[PDB]
RNA sequence: GUGUGUACGCCGGCAGGCGCGAACCCCAUUCGUGAUGGGGAUCGGGGAUUAUUCCC
């Protein structure tokens, strides 16, 4: 048999361009779930989250702020709206886009601080792909939240045109601009 | 289903089914021209406020935005990918669109008057057809800034229709429906005039054979294509501004002036090695 | 060509109150003070308008028909228990002065305790 | 001959699930009412998991009907879940080879092991262990 | 509730229930109690174990 | 292949049964019925005009599934949730005239009868009504 | 300068100003045999890959 | 969460009186970026309980 994310989309067509975020996106015939509702512990043990699909991250991640605490299966349906805009919008797998939006949301370099009280003063150094991972669902989902937020449009709908946004790599994105700012921060105090 | 759209609600009703199974109310004024994409799961409209709407046929809010137009707008379509929007406004300027970026693709600025009725080939994409008050018919396509081919009619266009196989172009003006072929340019095969009063809107049947045309005096005429001639005729109460078939023919639906709209509905086998023997079967006489 | 349309009214004047005609009649016509959310859905029940129609498609009819039962509550049928019966009553209040009297008898209390 | 049936468990949190499983048709049912009826419908894949892991085929012979009781509703699902993948397991080690009973094992367990073994949540934290490493 | 009731009648104010605070009480059946604290919806009702 | 109440949705066999029940007639309707709110919990009368048939027909529903309930166990079933100002929510329950009303108008057409051991339930010509209305929802939703 | 990959072959250890970063040792995936020590903020284990967009910078200089 | 201490029937919008032996969640509806159908402070009128809380 086949797996298919919501009984329509398939993962064997997803591939992965990067190759430091192969082993950190959990996608492929493995952890090809129906749903992203497994009741499992993914936060038990240290590194043990790569393990966990990554539409159950996103998922997780869009339990905010507070209001939304424990309402797992709003959040569900949201996502599932959220996929079946992007299908309509745009044609392709709503995987395949959410691959390449992380892809490209990840930061690759950011600044370490050392701080007193007069100022803080910065440097450069490196980002591991765990991190990067964690950063770009945390961007993409703050982005999806404030698009949201006193207007007059779904929540799905922001997540779906964050999504495209950023698979896209168009810096009409929310996360496009943090990463594109913080790149710009490192790179200019090397 | 069928999307009427009437004053500033477009509603999607099903077969039967007298109450709406769906409402798009947010329109300040009289939305225009309401037109499914070929999988049925969004539509494009147009509104006197001039923004371009993409919906989707379960939602309650606009997908996409588009707010190039200056003034009302009265025709949109989709192009031959389900990607594209093509559309048409009373600043007398004809504007396409691509869905996923939302910005304009290209803008064509060709006519004196309202641009009014609008039409796209199925067959080949970013070819379309578009029509105006200033009696002109102004074919835009290809990959190009310049119209390749324009048609003179002699009155306001109302409706404009696009034949699937050989090219053949219908356009009614007032009491008048022309036939123009592209095989050779510009080529007015026939005209004809059977209403007497202005021809609404002009259909095509599931069948390429027949062909449907609707006008103000209340009357549906029903023409062959190849013999170009009168096959049938329907009337009705009011004036018909609407005219639209369903798959085969099995719903025609006419929308009026007034606010009524009108729908018509429509023991053991012999083996291979057998010989077989034919008995004669009874007839019947007349008593 | 000769299409003419059906004809909206933009404002209307209802009860000395100006109703905007781009609401929905049950929310349009409780800019009036002494209407309510409710008392807008029973008296538009009662006076059978379509509810999915805002307040300018509404015929001249339909609207002297909604001010005639809003005008006359008891003739159609709405109880009284739903009216709001604002009678002719402002007493003057007394309880100040018993408060203050009340005030003055624990000061002298504390007093007799401290004493 | 005489008639063959299996009834096994199934448990999450508070939620209990009594699953019969006997020679017939195909037909599952839960508390009376088939599969999909079973509300909330978002988690309805979840209940269907097992089916599209193995196929019609494999549930074409038997009957199956879950009675749950208690706790909230994604714990009945996951209860409902588990009563039916062990349910069926155990009818085909009993009156059918004990190989096709290997390899549906097998799948059900590199699928999801909550299928078949429940792992009930304890309390283990930080506070209990003291500061620092064990060595070092 | 058990052993706690809620008594009313023996005081009109919630003064008055201050300055017996902590007093032996009893029923006529001779199940004996201590006055705990006063109420606030009826004026005089007090909390007694 | 006989077709049961419990095979088809609760949903959809809730709403054919209110359209089967209003074409048909022979229901009592109060006069009052559109001057008030199903509880006190609720703000807004509710916007359907045809809410008593709706609500004769989930109550003749519920008694199929669990007969012999009576007019309180019917406010207990629609009750809900209260929002009060300042103060923190808690359970209400619904309106008894509304549902003893819907009870008697139910008794009218032959289908609901007396328990002996009290409170309502189902006369077995109205199980064949219910069956049969299964039955439709049941061979619509395979042909389409 | 062209974008690398490098591959942490040894974790050294917790470094920074408040222990945030981590001092790894890296080696390219291409076939030149260096290796050098880097900084890298977030967890970081044996195995993993990092992307340099300038691999010209040691951490440890004058 | 059993110390001898309300299920059901009728009437009424409700609050109740009269006799007798779960929220959250999920599906759909209306509204709409406007201090707005969000919010219910303050204020006016009416009704039940034995001055008191509740209901319109
Ligand atoms: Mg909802
Ligand atoms: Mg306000
Ligand atoms: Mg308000």
């Amino acid at each position: 048999p086949d797996i298919k994310l919501f009984g329509k989309w398939s993962t064997d067509d997803v591939q992965i361009n990067d190759i430091s975020l192969q082993d950190y996106i959990a996608v492929k015939e493995k952890y090809a779930k129906y749903l992203p509702h497994s009741a499992g512990r993914y936060a038990a043990k240290r590194f043990r989250k790569a393990q966990c699909p990554i539409v159950e991250r996103l998922t997780n991640s869009m339990m905010m702020h507070g209001r939304n605490n424990g309402k797992k299966l709003m959040t569900v349906r949201i996502v599932k709206h959220a996929f079946e805009i992007i299908h309509l919008l745009t044609g392709e797998n709503p995987l395949q886009v959410l691959v390449n939006a992380i892809i490209n949301s990840g930061p690759r370099e950011d600044s370490t601080r050392i701080g007193r009280a007069g100022t803080v003063r910065r440097q450069a150094v490196d980002v591991s792909p765990l991190r990067r991972v964690n950063q770009a669902i945390w961007l993409l989902c703050t982005g999806a939240r404030e698009a949201a937020f006193r207007n007059i449009k779904t929540i799905a709908e922001c997540l779906a045109d964050e999504l495209i946004n950023a698979a896209k790599g168009s810096s009409n994105s929310y996360a496009i601009k943090k990463k594109d700012e913080l790149e710009r921060v490192a790179k200019s105090n090397r | 289903n069928y999307a009427v759209t009437a004053s500033s609600r477009i509603h999607i009703y099903g077969r039967y089914s007298q109450e709406p199974i769906k409402t798009f109310s947010r329109f300040k004024d009289t939305a225009y021209c309401a037109t499914f994409r070929q999988d049925g799961r969004l539509l494009v409209a147009g509104s006197e406020d001039g923004g371009v709407q993409l919906f989707d046929i379960s939602g309650r809010a606009p997908l996409r935005q588009f707010e190039g137009h200056t003034k009302a707008v009265h025709t949109v379509d989709f192009t031959a990918d389900k990607y594209h929007v093509v559309s048409g406004a009373d600043d007398y300027t004809v504007k396409l669109w691509d869905i996923p970026n939302s910005k304009e693709i290209l803008t064509f600025k060709e006519h004196s008057d309202y641009v009014r009725c609008g039409c796209a080939s199925k067959l080949n994409p970013d070819l379309f057809i578009t029509g105006s008050y200033d009696h002109t018919v102004k074919m835009f396509d290809a990959r190009t800034s310049e119209s390749v081919l324009s048609v003179e009619h002699g009155q306001p266009v109302e409706s404009v229709l696009l034949f699937p196989s050989g090219g053949l172009l219908v356009s009614a003006g007032g009491r008048y429906v022309k036939v123009w072929d592209m095989l050779k340019g510009g080529q007015l095969l026939v005209s004809l005039k059977n209403h007497h009063k202005t021809v609404t809107c002009l259909c095509l049947s599931s069948s390429g054979q027949r062909l449907l045309s609707g006008s103000l005096d209340r009357k549906v005429k029903v023409y062959s294509t190849t013999s170009y001639k009168v096959v049938h005729s329907f009337d009705y109460a009011a004036s018909i501004l609407s005219l639209a078939l369903a798959h085969e023919d099995e719903t025609i639906v006419v929308g009026m002036t007034n606010g009524i709209l009108s729908v018509k509905h429509r023991n053991y086998m012999k083996q291979r090695d057998d010989i077989l023997i034919n008995r004669p079967a009874k007839k019947h006489l007349e008593l | 060509s000769l299409v003419i349309p059906e004809k909206f009214q933009h404002i209307l004047r209802v009860l000395n109150t100006n109703i905007d005609g781009r609401r929905k009649i049950a929310f349009a016509i409780t800019a009036i003070k002494g209407v309510g959310r409710r008392y807008a859905h029973v008296v538009l029940r009662k006076a059978d308008i379509d509810l999915t129609k805002r307040a300018g498609e509404l015929t001249e009819d339909e609207v002297e028909r909604v001010i005639t039962i809003m005008q006359n509550p008891r003739q159609y049928k709405i109880p009284d228990w739903f009216l709001n019966r604002q009678x002719x009553x402002x007493x003057x209040x007394x309880x100040x002065x018993x408060x203050x009297x009340x005030x003055x008898x624990x000061x002298x209390x504390x007093x007799x305790x401290x004493x | 001959g005489p008639l063959q049936s299996v009834q096994v468990f199934g448990r999450k949190k508070t939620a209990t699930a009594v699953a019969h499983c006997k020679r017939g048709n195909g037909l599952i049912k839960v508390n009376g009412r088939p599969l999909e009826m079973i509300e909330p419908r978002t988690l309805q894949y979840k209940l269907l998991e097992p089916v599209l892991l193995l196929g019609k085929e494999r549930f074409a012979g038997v009957d199956i009907r879950v009675r749950v009781k208690g706790g909230g509703h994604v714990a009945q699902i996951y209860a409902i879940r588990q009563s039916i993948s062990k349910a069926l397991v155990a009818y085909y080690q009993k009156y059918v080879d004990e190989a096709s009973k290997k390899e549906i094992k097998d799948i059900l367990i590199q699928y999801d092991r909550t299928l078949l073994v429940a792992d009930p949540r304890r309390c283990e934290s930080k506070k209990f262990g003291g500061p620092g490493a064990r060595a070092r | 509730f058990k052993n706690t009731s809620f008594i009313k009648g023996m005081f009109n104010s919630a003064l008055e229930v201050a300055k017996f605070e902590g007093a032996v009480i009893r029923t006529v059946s001779g199940i004996r109690g201590q006055i705990k604290k006063a109420l606030r919806a009826p004026e005089g009702a007090f909390r007694a174990s | 292949p006989g077709v049961t109440v419990k095979d088809v949705n609760q949903q959809e066999f809730v709403r054919a049964l209110a359209a089967f029940l209003k074409k048909s007639g022979k229901l009592k309707v109060p006069e009052w019925v559109d001057t008030v709110k199903l509880a006190k919990h609720k703000e807004l009368a509710p916007y359907d005009e045809n809410w008593f048939y709706t609500r004769a027909a989930s109550t003749a529903r519920h008694l199929y599934l669990r007969g012999g309930a009576g007019v309180g166990s019917m406010t207990k079933i629609y009750g809900g949730r209260q929002r009060n100002g300042v103060m923190p929510s808690h359970f209400s329950r619904g309106s008894k005239s509304v549902a003893r009303r819907v009870l008697q108008a139910l008794e009218g057409l032959k289908m609901v009868e007396k328990d002996q051991d009290g409170g309502r339930k189902l006369t077995p010509q109205g199980q064949r009504d219910l069956d049969r209305i299964a039955g439709q929802v049941a061979a619509a939703n395979k042909k389409h | 300068q062209p974008i690398k990959l490098a591959r942490v072959t040894k974790v050294l250890g917790r470094t920074g100003s408040q222990g945030q970063c981590t001092q790894v040792r890296v080696e390219f995936m291409d076939d030149t045999s260096r290796s050098i020590i880097r900084n890298v903020k977030g967890p970081v284990r044996e195995g993993d890959v990092l992307t340099l967009l300038e691999s010209e910078r040691e951490a440890r200089r004058l």
